[PDB]
């Protein structure tokens, strides 16, 4: 789900099992620097690829010209009755044509999805 | 027999009536309705 670097040397972190205390060690073997993960997990893949793109969207994409611009369906934080919907348009993420509504105020920018 | 009665073809066999023209146009603006409304259920993920 995540990864780290080494510390002393500054490499990529490797696997390893220890025969003793069986825990899971993330090391370097370009040194001996040996550590356990708290989050105990190495890998993981979603095939079927339901990310959450709330995260994905950023935030100042609202104040682009050529976008459309609603005027009803409002923003959460702030009233502000005007927004942005637009699609992700991203090619192998899914088939959806749902709409990403991102509210159009300067200093807001909480973005939904409905 | 045609160099007597002769034929042709002009801008009086394009013009069709005003109740045609309105017939027209009233059919575009219902397709039009129709596929703003199907993309419109599109949108909000009802077309299944
Ligand atoms: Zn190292
Ligand atoms: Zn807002």
């Amino acid at each position: 789900v995540g990864i780290r670097f080494c510390q002393e040397c500054n490499n990529m972190l490797y696997p390893k099992e220890d025969k003793e205390n069986r825990i899971l060690l993330y090391a370097c073997r370009n040194c001996d620097y040996q550590q356990e993960a708290d989050n105990s997990c190495i890998y993981v893949n979603k095939i079927t690829h339901e990310v959450d793109e709330l995260t994905q969207i950023i935030a100042d994409v609202s104040q682009d010209p050529t976008l459309p611009r609603t005027e009803d369906h409002p923003c959460q934080k702030c009233g502000h009755k005007e927004a942005v919907f637009f699609q992700s348009h991203s090619a192998r993420a899914e088939d959806a044509m749902r709409l990403y509504y991102v509210c159009t105020a300067p200093h807001c920018g909480h973005r939904w999805t409905e | 027999w045609l160099l007597i009665e002769g034929h042709t073809i002009g801008i009086g066999d394009s013009i069709a009536d005003s109740k045609t023209y309105q017939d027209i146009q009233n059919t575009i603006k219902k397709a039009k309705q129709d596929v703003i409304e199907v993309i419109e259920k599109a949108h909000n993920n009802e077309l299944e």
